[PDB]
């Protein structure tokens, strides 16, 4: 789950 | 029946399972009830990851209906010993002890999806024997009760006499009420 | 298979069981584990006997491996309400609560056979739930513990700090050691 | 093994059991958990006694660990319909619904022995099905909760907002604290 | 006993299982009752697929007799977070929660075979304890009931007062009635 | 299915069972394993018989595979308290505690049939808990072991160091070897 | 479901499990109840590690709810036979025998995390048979009781009459009280 | 469901069961497996019958699939002690110990019906423990084996070395072969 | 969960389990109850080791709670057939048959750790059937009893009449008492 | 729940059960599976009836699904010993052994209702052990098989080689086919 | 947990299990109860070994508590069909059918260890049904009984009337008595 | 069941 | 069962 | 339980 | 069982 | 059990 | 299931 | 857990 | 088990 | 366990 976790 | 995957760095054709392909990207999953066998694996994953590159972020990806008390603190302390920074995300559910870890992340990195749930309640227990063996258990469990509520007050922000009163029971919360209570910092879109 | 008996007062041929022929001579037997069904019968025997002749002695003839706490006090109070005098005798065994009644007899009438046993120990219990339901049970059982030891001190004669220390455990006693401890007054020959 | 008794009015030699010799003296015992089979017998004893002599006192002699809700009200209403006066006595224990009847006696006749216990707590329950079958049960049980606390307030004397707060839990009481709370009027010696 | 397959890209002779040969073609299967262990695998498949090529279609191929509530929303949110577009197909059956996902596909890509079935009903549940623990569960389950029916109204097109009335029960539907109700867009031939 | 009998003293036609017709001739049977319910009946038979005529012989007619320890001494003491004389007879078998009573009869009245068996062995037991609860049980059982062997030495005649050695085990005996060991006095023909 | 890991020394792509990658860094885990199968593996790990490099430190990383007595001493002796030095760390919990090993580390290397627990109590047991088979078990268990308390006195520092009194029961301790009692030397931060 | 009967001596209308109407005609039935409860009743019937008229014949009417060893000898000796004469009749079956009693009748009074069966075999048993507890049981059972075969030789007439050989096994016999072997004297017609 | 190990002779990267890396150093473990499946593996390990190098020492490393009788002798004979020399070491425990092998080592090579235990007792057994099937089992078990005690006398040194008397029971021993009894030769430090 | 009846001979008001009012009219019922407890009652009814009036007819009124073999012959012989004449009637069913008694009635008195059934088949059995214990059972059961078919041939009239062939199996028959086979003599209307 | 082994012929590093390294040296193990699944493997091992080199010895290494009858003959015939010679060795035990194979080896090659046991007994069985299904089973089992004793007579040397008498029962034998009976030829030292 | 059993 | 038992 | 219930 | 118990 | 209980 | 899912 | 175990 | 099986 | 087993 990126941007931002990764 | 969890599938396999194929990956090609330079040589190519190295086959992983799907849970070990994420750990190569610094991700840890927690999708079961917390016992002593599960915690000894998570404690060993964090230390392995913090040895190659000691300055790189880690994630935890919680979804659990709770479990033991000792095993949860065994992880809460290991997260604070190491050098890197840990970030936490709720997926579906975060029960008794998953919510003690979701709030234990780094200030500014505690996310959650829009339709999630967060529950907090006081410990359960059990005792049996004669009158002298009960006065001891009833003295231990209260010290645990007073130990957790001293951590939540400083993590969230609320005073202590509010945490003693609010729980008392099963208290469910959504992802928008928790953003005001103080358990999290942002919601994903 | 307990036999029958025939008795002839004036008319003759009236047939009793053997336990109801003793109750005609003001005797009560107690040969089972104390529950709530047994105590409601003993409580009703004492009141029936104390209505025909309110000045006549009664006997109790104990042999029991203990039982509940409430039912024993339900008898300890009924023995003190009525007008007549009660006397107690040990036969074989007198466990947890039978020994609380053997000492509750009238001063000067507490007998025992030469080869008997007397045991005294602190209450048992149980508890389960959450941290607030255990602090209550552990507060009730200690008040019972401190209630019984305040009665034994005045019945026997010993100070209180000796009763708190002596029990702590299972403590067996014969019929001659108890005559010195203070639980009884005489031995039959 | 409950004994028999012999009684001689004019002719003599009529043999009763011991529980039917008390009912000849206007006494009723209640020494079991309240179900529907027990209440139909008590309801039939009261009406039989109130037919021979409609102006003579009755007693109830409670010792019970509670039971159903409907059966208890089936007795609370029958006690108020009849003409004579009923008096209540606690022996050992008076749990969930026995305490709703001990307070339902006549003002001035509610006794208790010195070493007894009195407990009061809110109802239990259960529900299962789909979302529309639960909204109904959860609406019924609250009306019962609000019905009993409106009776206790006028029987004891205390206001209502104190009864809503005091129970909430298991709350044990002795025979001297209840004399101040208002559940009883006198203690026997 | 699910067979193996052999595949030859450039080097050749790489042997897969049959479920991992489809995932190489961007297909995901869902052929079991939804629990927490199954959802953690689907959530990890979608994120792996959306990392190599972030602009390429995905499929889901539903056939399930329903399951939990939390795990289904854990997938409904992950489908909306990612960049690519997801398409849904019914095969045989689509029960309680499979039908909440079949309607959650992209507008214009929601297919179904000619002889299929679609069922929709309101949640089940359970509760037990005392009167204060039931008022909480009965308050949570109704919020879920009102949360799902607010999503179906905007996905299908129908007003809300029709969805509150239509379900109420088990309501089965074919592939042609659903094309009018609004759950799907096309039928395959 | 034990039959009935008819007896005619002066009036006639009084019907007994067969076990209550012997008790009218001062006979007691003991044909079961000794528990606490059986002993309370035998103790009540002896006292009833010793009240009508305090100078008349009694019999006991043993056949039992043993049982408890306390209940046996509860009878051994009652036999010595009363005034009349008791006589004992073996029929088929006399196990662990039946043999402690067969030797407890009056000197000169201890009979046995020609083909019988007599067994003597040391007590059994059990213990469980922690190291302090075992040191107590192992201290009680040895005092019982040393109490019974001090009675057998004076009843039979043999010295004590022979009784400590002879038992140690299961030791069976006939009716002629026991006449020399000292357990009995005569054999019937 | 414990993941796999990939490691590349010179050639590269050698795949371990996660518990065998730590043993390459001289670490041993102990995360189960001590039986005879677990101890035979730990005893074989220590000897393998002390053969390559006989002068290099080892770690043990305890978290266990106790177990047998023999297996624990089988490890306490093997730790003292070998040449290298062993260090011990508590993680979450250290029960009956884990605390006998945590104190058995090298003087100056016995660590613990800030929120941990340490318990010490006397042995349990069991016995059954006849009076001669119980006097033996009750003589063995006391020698064990007196053997362990002679080791703890010299490891910690406290006198012996304090260890005989302190345990007697379940006695829980935190990580700061143990630093004064003498079980450990430092706390990690 | 065994019926009742009405009998009228002089007064009339005295109602018996059917098994007690035969005992008034000096008949005893034995229609069950021999245990210790059955033998204590038969032993008490014989002595009651031999007290009214000490010179009058008795019958026994056997039909049994055997049982214990001790209980059978308890009857074989009581039949020889008393003064009157006993006669035996087989009805259907006479197994292990019923055949030891059928031959124990008076010489000249041992009958049997034309289509009956007679079986004789050596004892069964069981043993368990250690090597010293088995050498004892195996020494007792052989003495019983040699005790019964010394009685059958003198009752029947055959020598002893024939009885040791004939049994060895299950050996069935009719009513005509037994008349030659020597077990009986006559057949009824 | 027993780990793996990596070993590099000339080529390198050959991965064993931990129990097969010791067998390459001429070590055998015995850490289970002796059955027939375990002995067939040990018998096959000894013969494989005695084929490569017929002049090289072997070790056995006992820790077992005993087992069968036949399987133990199947190993006692194989140890004496082969050419090399075997040495034995106790680790924690050496029960019924482990102690028959610990003494069967070579004179001068029988070690033990300082805190160990050694137990010796006579065989157990069982028998059932008829009187002729018990006389056989009771004759076999005694020959085994007399066979083992003839081996221990020559291995240890003690006379035979001392071994017949000493065991008789469970007899525990430490590592220093056994050095005098004769079971071992040295203690490790 | 079988009712009661009132009967008035001269005095009046004597109350029987309904099965004992028929036995006063010389009727016996047989409405159960034949065991050993049922046959001992029927054998005792016949002898009681044949003592008051030795010249008066008796009836038997069969309806049974069979049972044992020995108990049936125990009745077949008693019917032939006595002086009076017995008559048999089928009601509903007459299975394995009921049909051996229905044909055993007096020639000219064997009735049956129009819609009844009659079954005849060869015996069942069982055996287990070793090869010498089976050769005995298989030799006994064949003698029974050849004993019954020698009685049926003379009762009915048919030759023997027809009875050996006809049964072999389950063979059902009505009331009209049996009148030709020879089992009965008349049908009731 | 049976270990692995490494072997190096020319190329080296080929890893076997320990049971397949012996089969490369022409050895077969038999260490289980004989069923139909075990025999189909042994039958396939013998034929594989007799195809590479048809003139080379084979071994069998028996240790078994017996089993079926058919499976044993399935091996006794395959041993006689092939060309090579088979040799047999007893290890610990040789029960019912293992002893029929130990004697079936080649004359001059039948070994045994000094402390072994050999048992021989007649077959067991079972039967159930009706009288015609038992006469068949009892006819089959006797032909087997007479088939095995005709083979043992020619293998050992003894006459037949001695084998019919000797077995009859369980008959145990040592390794020295069998050398005289004729079952073996030599003892190993 | 008469006439004639009884 | 008479004549003669009784 | 009199005086006074009865 | 008399003479002499009773 | 008299003299003296009864 | 293509054309068109894939 | 280093510095200093390892 | 050689000499001589193998 | 060496010196001296191995």
């Amino acid at each position: 789950f990126s941007p931002a976790a990764p | 029946l969890i599938p396999t995957v194929i990956e090609q760095t330079n040589r190519g054709e190295r086959a992983y399972d799907i849970y070990s392909r994420l750990l190569k990207d610094r991700i840890i999953m927690l999708g079961s009830a917390i016992d002593d066998n599960v915690a000894n694996s998570i404690v060993s994953q964090l230390l392995f990851l913090a040895a190659e590159d000691p300055e790189k972020e880690i994630s935890l990806y919680i979804n659990s209906p709770g479990g033991s008390i000792t095993a949860g603190m065994a992880i809460y302390d290991t997260m604070q010993f190491i050098k890197p920074k840990v970030s936490t995300i709720c997926i579906g559910m975060a029960a008794s002890m998953g919510a003690f870890l979701l709030a234990a992340g780094e200030k500014g990195k505690r996310y959650a999806l829009p339709n999630s749930e967060v529950m907090i309640h006081q410990p359960l227990g059990g005792a049996q024997g004669q009158a002298t063996e009960i006065e001891i258990a009833a003295k231990r469990i209260l010290l645990l009760r007073d130990k957790l509520n001293k951590v939540l007050a400083e993590r969230t922000g609320q005073p202590l006499e509010v945490i003693e009163r609010d729980t008392d029971r099963d208290n469910f919360k959504s992802a928008e009420e928790a953003l005001e209570y103080g358990l999290i910092d942002k919601i994903l879109t």
